[PDB]
């Protein structure tokens, strides 16, 4: 029984690998958004 | 994986309990249970 208590962590950090991957994923999309700023159709606009 | 380390732990109490029902049957098995002493006690309580 100590195995399978034990097998129950690699599946706990199977957990915490997918919240990690989800973070991951939402700090490369706010990056990319806050990077490029305004588009290069957004100053199109107040040019026009 | 917790499901099939909590089987695990119920199938460790079963064996427990067959174990405590061993033990149980060595007890009334064994010569020297209570029935002997019994016996003995009462017989030799009649001879003193």
């Amino acid at each position: 029984m100590q195995e399978q208590a034990l097998t129950e962590l690699d599946a706990e950090k199977k957990i915490l690998e997918q919240s990690r991957a989800g973070a991951q994923s939402r700090v490369d999309s706010y990056r990319a958004l806050y990077d490029e700023n305004v588009s290069a159709e957004e100053k199109r606009t107040m040019d026009l | 994986v917790r499901r099939t380390a909590t089987e695990m732990q119920r199938e460790h109490m079963e064996i427990q309990q067959a174990q405590t029902q061993a033990q149980l049957e060595f007890l009334q098995r064994k010569f020297s249970n209570k029935a002997l002493y019994s016996w003995l006690r009462g017989r030799l309580a009649s001879i003193y």
